[PDB]
């Protein structure tokens, strides 16, 4: 799974089976990292209009 | 793939299925790769 973003701590109580998370657009919003099993939230990097 | 979903519920109703909602979490995924059309429940006798 490829992508760009800032990986941050999260407070989403994932169930054991649950690995990643998806938004309305179906782009991944959270992921469970292998090896350490922790749940990292994926927040798109800051952007906006000039 | 044999998907088994399970849910364990504490109840106190006597005879029938209780009326309510409970979403079943996935228990196990088994790569068995076999044809299944018939199934059997296994019970246990009590002897005295
Ligand atoms: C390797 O990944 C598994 C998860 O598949 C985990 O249980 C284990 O602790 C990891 N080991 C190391 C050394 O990171
Ligand atoms: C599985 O078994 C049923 C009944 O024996 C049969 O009708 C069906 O064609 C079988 N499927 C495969 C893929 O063998």
């Amino acid at each position: 799974l490829t992508g760009t973003g800032v990986l941050t701590e999260s407070n989403k109580k994932f169930l054991p089976f649950q690995q990643f998370g998806r938004d309305i657009a179906d782009t991944t919003d959270a992921v469970r990292d292998p090896q350490t099993l922790e749940i990292l939230d994926i927040t798109p990097c800051s952007f906006g209009g000039v | 793939y044999f998907k088994i979903y399970s849910k364990h519920t504490p109840i106190n109703l006597v005879r029938d299925l209780p009326q309510g909602f409970s979403a079943l979490e996935p228990l196990v995924d088994l790569p068995i790769g076999i044809n299944i059309t018939r199934f059997q429940t296994l019970l246990a006798l009590h002897r005295s």
